[PDB]
RNA sequence: UAAUUGCGAUAACGAACGAGACCUUAACCUGCUAAAUAGCCCGUAUUGCCUUGGCAGUACGCCGGCUUCUUAGAGGGACUAUCGGCUCAAGCCGAUGGAAGUUUGAGGCAAUAACAGGUCUGUGAUGCCCUUAGAUGUUCUGGGCCGCACGCGCGCUACACUGACAGAGCCAGCGAGUACUCCCUUGGCCGAGAGGCCCGGGUAAUCUUGUUAAACUCUGUCGUGCUGGGGAUAGAGCAUUGCAAUUAUUGCUCUUCAACGAGGAAUCCCUAGUAAGCGCAAGUCAUCAGCUUGCGUUGAUUACGUCCCUGCCCUUUGUACACACC
């Protein structure tokens, strides 16, 4: 049983499901008497695309801007390698998780 | 009290350090003077004769304030606008050989040394003492 | 000299 | 120590502009006060005020700053207050040497004297003008006086060996009295003459 | 091994591919939208 | 322990963070003294918050400020805005406010902007600032 | 010329073809009883002071 | 789904109005507070026109039109040409 | 600055149903309205509290037609 | 229109008897009435400043002004 | 009243769209939850000057402490609150407090009925007609879409001293970046210049990047002359991209040194971080921005009105018009 100081990164477009995923994860880790590090607040990634609105070029000239936003909300922990497998279970749709042992 | 570079005006200080470097009068010159453009955007050489010495003094002044700097960074530090003709102007950098060699010569005068551990050139122990000594020469000159 | 259309009168 | 020895001279006395005082203001006429604001001195004209939000908010605003704004015109010189402020300071220094009186003493009399009192209004007459020769409000009077003074300097200095630093100074000293050889006076009396005709 | 920003567009196009194909195939069976859940080494529809 | 207070000032895009520590009457900006960091004609626009209050009230106060972002006039407006909060927070927190209230009233009657910032930024549009392109035949 | 000083006491709407002119009731500040009606080109507030070259002429309404 | 049901009923020989009318009743028993069906194309003439049928409530302006409204559109091929269908349903 | 019918109706019904528990102070009505009502907007809650506190200022000084409370 | 690039005795005598009565001396004044080039006017400011006849009021890289002593 | 927004009178009563509501974003939090891919205090080692006890820099700490400054979550905050002078009411005007008092600012979405408006050259959306093996399908070579006595539009650089040139001083924000093949690029060396070679970092708050941009500031040269303002036109030479550069793709050096003195009748845009001045990022892209979409720096004069011209809305009124004053 050797601690490896794991760190896991998350990504999603919506914010409430991701927040409640971390919100439920934190008590599952604190109650086991595990040293937990806070939910750091990463910058939001905003993406925009501009294209001509009309499909033929006739009439007046007007533009529209589509957009998309992404958040990470990464969290890390100090724990052995096998214990973290059972602590990241029961995740809902949309949110993808990537694990890094950081050994 | 004690003074340093930050305590003196930049314009008169660099002129004073150029006058001090007059008295030593020993910096190699590969003959580039009176022929170079000092920058692609530019068109005329500097009028004053010792531009090679005033520029080196200012370069040693700013390296005293910066932790790591290279030729690429100074390339755009000394660049300016260029009259492209009837098109709108832009920003382009100065000449590379002049700025590279004017500070390549400045290491062997024992002012600053190489920084191969991470890159660039940094100031040396006794090198900073040269720019420090002229601070007292100017401070009570008031 | 000038066109007479556009229904301008007198 | 932390302050320059120059400003240490003025810190002991009452607050004023370092080079020139704001005391001993003219007693010459009325109806121009309450619209020229001199009760609050300022060191440099430059300030990021809120004077362009309401109707008469600009009435309580330093006149010198108004001159600085009007000094920068004709496309190229927009927003260059650093360039304008030196010009105003230099003009105030230049006018001091040709006359021992205070430079603001001359400038104030220049503005209070170079303001037109009548103007011609445009009333339609189906191709003709029924100019009724109405009077001019004091705020509009100072507004046009500033414009005439600044445009005189720009026109005179255009394509001439002289510089705007003293070009601005010479109208102010000329306009202090009834010199009648200035551009501003040419327009002020010309406008009054046409109002007299169009009464 | 691709960046997250391009990943979030690629999987969106993957959803578009599934959605567009299903109109052209299962229109008779009263198709009305889908939703995809991605899991490691196995996916469900 | 050591007496100190931290304040900040803002401009369009100029942030000027300041630290006021009980010292001996030394004032330096960005490390360098006040002789250097400003344009020459605007050098007047830095010293008024000091002179209007008096040097005698700066007996044992030291201020260090770091400023970045914006433009030349933005830094001098940010640092001049930061000075008022540094001096009023240090006096309010650490000494009797009998001084503080007279300083605050006297300074704000000269200029209200010393304690509050002026919000001004740009507005996006699909033709430029506020003007459209030229029209052919109206 | 005997130029006279007058002060405005009340503003009564904005007249004129283009709204430049305003019609006001003025007070002569030398005989407080007297009051007439005049027209002004620029912005006017209450208690403003105007300079009048000739007073006999009167405006419409 | 109703849009496909309408497409199938109109693809087989049937009056356009009867197919559209049946949808409004089929919507109403489910509990929708309003509905709207739009049909466009060549209505038995050389010139083309369109018809709209509406019942219940309706919204057009705010972003609630983006979620509270379910919309769909389909194209149907006939012997002579193409007909367009648009259906909107608001669910509470 | 004119208030629409939704606020007019909500203010009248709240005032006539619950007269005594709320007073001329705007701050109190701000917390009174949202506890005893289901409102989906914060500014709209402010709209109701601001107009509703205006009514009791003029009711306190003479009755007004169109409003009746217990 | 054209000015003089060289300074002779016919113009030299004008200085040492007129600048004692001038209230202001500038490049514009010299190019105006002395009919001399601007470069020579600038030379005249610096050569005569050290002779102890005019005093500095304000100094600048674009315009300089001098007065009586 | 910005509004069929309301107060109310009422042969009408009660309802459905639009407006508002609503959503994103820009402004306030020394209060909550926090953070080595963001900072501060503190502690060590170490450097210089006064030497003081100090001032200005370096490298380290990973449970030494903290989150004001950077960041995004949960919430609070403006409601016209208070006051004065009008009115029965809706409302309007001024002042104080307050980050904020035009609906706080700017946007997204946005009704019925319509146009012989545009698009078959976006679509494996499509009726009918036509050519379908001497093909209007597909494919390969070369040329053209840019060819010039002339009239018209959207822009760029200027006609200079409120300028040009030369040294020095030195301040942003929004964004982009590595494949089954090299994408943004630090550092070192060579090279007048454009470029070339060699280690290395970054699938990215970690590296490029503090993108230390331009304008601007200080000190000098030139001196009103279409001159050192202005750079059209053309000759010679050196390079990168690509299969291919001639009618040069573009870049650099020397030389050639045109027109242009604020512009007629006419005419466009605009109300505060707004106009104008100046640059940066992205799009098309192997290379080329004088184009467009956004971002930031410096930052103004005058009005707070009216229906006179060119137009819009409601009511009364006239008509020989209904393809509707063309
Ligand atoms: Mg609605
Ligand atoms: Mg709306
Ligand atoms: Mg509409
Ligand atoms: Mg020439
Ligand atoms: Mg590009
Ligand atoms: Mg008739
Ligand atoms: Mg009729």
């Amino acid at each position: 049983p050797k601690v490896h100081k794991i760190r896991i990164t998350l990504t999603s477009r919506k914010v409430q499901s991701l927040e409640k995923v971390c919100q439920e994860l934190i008590e599952r880790a604190k109650n086991k008497d595990l040293r937990v590090k806070g939910p750091v607040r990463m910058p939001t990634k905003t993406l925009k695309i501009t294209t001509r609105k009309t499909p033929c070029g006739e009439g007046s000239k007007t533009w529209d801007a589509y957009e998309m936003r992404i958040h990470k909300r990464l969290i890390d922990l100090t724990a052995p390698t096998e214990i973290v497998k059972q602590i990241i279970i029961n995740i809902e749709a949309g949110v993808e998780v990537e694990v890094t042992i950081a050994a | 009290g004690g003074v340093t570079v930050r305590d003196v005006d930049a314009h008169k200080f660099v002129a004073a350090y150029a006058a001090f470097l007059k008295r030593q009068g020993k910096l190699p010159v590969p003959g580039w003077v009176d022929t170079v453009k000092t920058g692609n955007a530019k068109e005329l050489p500097p009028q004053d004769i010792d531009w090679w010495y005033i520029r080196a003094a200012s370069v040693a002044r700013h390296v005293y304030l910066r932790k790591t700097v290279g030729v690429g960074r100074l390339r755009k530090v000394h660049g300016s606008a260029k009259n492209r003709g009837t098109r709108p102007s832009h920003h382009v950098d100065a000449s590379g050989s002049v700025d590279r060699k004017i500070m390549q010569a400045l290491e062997k005068i024992q002012v600053l040394e190489k920084d191969e551990e991470r890159g660039g050139r940094r100031i040396t122990q006794q090198g900073q003492r040269d720019l420090d000594r002229i601070a007292q020469t100017v401070a009570e000159a008031d | 000299r000038r066109g007479g259309f556009r229904g301008r009168g007198k | 120590d932390v302050l320059p020895k120059e400003v240490l001279a003025e810190v002991g006395s009452v607050k004023l502009f370092n080079r020139w005082s704001y005391d001993d203001i003219e007693i010459r006429d009325i109806s121009l006060t309450d619209y020229i604001q001199i009760r609050a001195p300022v060191y440099i004209p430059h300030s990021a005020g809120r004077y362009a939000v309401k109707r008469f908010r600009k009435a309580n605003c330093p006149i010198i700053e108004r001159l600085t704004n009007s000094l920068m015109m004709h496309g190229r010189n927009n927003g260059k207050k650093l360039m304008a402020v030196r010009i105003v300071a230099h003009a105030f220094e230049i006018i001091h040497l040709m006359t021992d009186q205070n430079p603001i003493q001359v400038a104030v009399d220049a503005i209070v004297n170079c303001g037109p009192r009548e103007d011609s209004t445009r009333i339609g007459s189906a191709g003709t003008v029924r100019r009724q020769a109405v009077d001019v409000s004091p705020l509009r009077r100072v507004n046009q006086a500033i414009a005439l003074l600044t445009t005189g300097a720009r026109e005179a200095a255009f394509r001439n060996v002289k510089t705007i630093a003293e070009c601005l100074a010479e109208e102010l000293i000329n306009a202090a009295k009834g010199s009648s050889n200035s551009y501003a006076i040419k327009k002020k009396d010309e406008l009054e003459r046409v109002a007299k005709s169009n009464r | 091994q691709i960046s997250k920003k391009r990943k979030f567009v690629a999987d969106g196009v993957f959803y578009a591919e599934l959605n567009e194909f299903f109109q052209r195939e299962l229109a008779e069976e009263g198709y009305s939208g889908v939703e995809v859940r991605v899991t490691p080494t196995v996916t469900d529809i | 322990s050591v007496q100190a207070v931290q304040v900040f000032g803002k401009k369009k895009n100029a942030t000027a963070v300041a630290r006021c520590v009980q010292g001996k009457g030394l004032i330096k900006v960005n490390g360098k003294p006040l002789k250097l960091f400003a344009p020459e004609i605007l050098r007047a626009k830095l010293y008024e918050p000091i002179l209007i209050l008096g040097t005698d009230k700066f007996a044992d106060v030291d201020i260090r400020i770091r400023v970045a972002g914006g433009g030349h006039t933005s830094q001098v407006y940010a640092v001049r805005q930061a000075i008022a909060k540094s001096i009023v927070a240090y006096y309010a927190k650490y000494v009797d406010e009998h001084s503080k209230n007279l300083l605050k009233q006297e300074l704000i009657q000269f200029d209200r902007s010393l304690l509050v910032a002026d919000p001004r930024r740009c507005e996006p549009k699909k033709f430029g600032g506020r003007g459209a392109r030229a029209r052919f035949q109206k | 010329a005997p130029v006279k000083f007058v002060k405005v006491t009340r503003v009564l709407g904005r007249t004129g073809s283009r709204g430049g002119v305003t019609q006001v009731r003025v007070e002569f500040m030398d005989d407080t009883t007297r009051s007439i009606i005049r027209n002004v080109k620029g912005p006017v507030r209450e208690n403003d002071i105007l300079v009048l070259l000739e007073s006999e002429r009167e405006a419409r309404r | 789904a109703q849009c496909e049901s309408l497409r199938y009923k109109l693809l087989n020989g049937l009056a356009v109005r009867r197919a559209c009318y049946g949808v409004l009743r089929f919507i109403m028993e489910s509990g929708a507070k309003g509905c709207e069906v739009v049909v466009s194309g060549k209505l038995r003439a050389a010139r083309a026109k369109s018809m709209k049928f509406t019942d219940g409530f309706m919204i057009h302006s705010g972003q609630p039109a983006r979620e509270f409204i379910d919309t769909a559109t389909r194209h149907v091929l006939l012997r002579q040409g193409v007909l367009g269908i648009k259906v909107k349903i608001m669910r509470g | 600055r004119v208030r629409t019918k939704t606020v007019k109706k909500s203010a009248k019904v709240i005032i006539e149903k619950y007269y005594p528990r709320l007073t001329l102070d705007f701050e109190t009505n701000k917390r009174v309205c949202d506890e005893i009502a289901v409102i989906s907007s914060k500014r709209l809650r402010n709209k109701i509290a601001g107009y509703t506190t205006h009514l009791m200022k003029r009711i306190q000084r003479g009755p007004v037609r169109g409003i009746s409370f217990k | 229109a054209q000015h003089s690039v060289i300074l002779d005795k016919a113009t030299s005598d004008k200085l040492y008897k007129d600048v004692q009565s001038y209230r202001l001396v500038t490049v514009a004044t010299l190019v105006d009435r002395l009919k001399i080039n601007g470069a020579l006017a600038r030379k005249c400011l610096k050569d005569l400043e050290e002779k102890g006849l005019i005093r500095q009021v304000v100094g600048h890289s674009k315009m300089k002004i001098y007065t009586r002593a």
